């Protein structure tokens, strides 16, 4: 019911129940970043991800 | 009472080798501590003929 892979995780899990073969795919990885063209020329900012 | 014939010794060619995990894995290479058979092991031969 458990499988692994190169990274030597567990990232797909088969369900027991529905015998199905489904994979992890977290949504929490990324930053933010922030552009600021300088504090006396302008006062704009642009948010920037990853 | 009845005869019976001395046992014998043979010797193993790779073989005792099971799952030691219920994990599928592919492409990837394990090594864990669980218990299984010694390859060229020699065990005593016991004959039923």
């Amino acid at each position: 019911q458990f499988g692994r892979d190169i990274a030597d995780t567990t990232d797909a899990v088969r369900d027991p129940q529905t015998l199905e073969i489904l994979d992890i795919t977290p949504c929490s990885f990324g930053g933010v970043s922030v552009i600021t063209p300088g504090t006396n020329t302008s006062n704009q900012v642009a948010v920037l991800y990853q | 009472t009845r005869t019976q014939l001395p046992p014998a010794y043979t010797n193993s060619f790779t073989r005792g080798v099971y799952y030691p995990d219920k994990v599928f894995r592919s492409s990837v290479l394990h090594s864990t501590q669980d218990l299984f058979l010694p390859f060229f092991s020699n065990v005593t031969w016991f004959h039923a003929i």
